[PDB]
């Protein structure tokens, strides 16, 4: 009495709505401390003259 | 050694013939692993087996 599970389990089925189907969500964090810039991207490099 | 948090390794091998002390010559080094980590070090301890 007053006591349930709190981790209840979703419901995947193909037959039911659009509220009801997996997404996978992926959250990028970003952060700014006193570590120097080691993540790299926009080096683009051409051919040699 | 560590400036501003930026360590760096700094190795050489090279092979030796004494019993007790060190050899009284001359060697340099070469940098093998930069860890440009960004945390103060105060204390180390070294790893015996």
């Amino acid at each position: 009495f007053n006591c349930y599970f709190p981790l209840q389990s979703y419901g995947f089925q193909p037959t039911n709505g659009v509220g009801y189907q997996p997404y996978r969500v992926v959250v990028l964090s970003f952060e700014l401390l006193h570590a120097p810039a080691t993540v790299c991207g926009p080096k683009k490099s051409t051919n040699l003259v | 050694k560590n400036i501003d948090g930026y360590f760096k390794i700094y190795s050489k091998h090279t092979p030796i013939n004494l019993v007790r002390d060190l050899p009284q010559g001359f060697s340099a080094l070469e940098p093998l692993v930069d860890l440009p980590i960004g945390i103060n070090i105060t204390r180390f301890q070294t790893l015996l087996a």
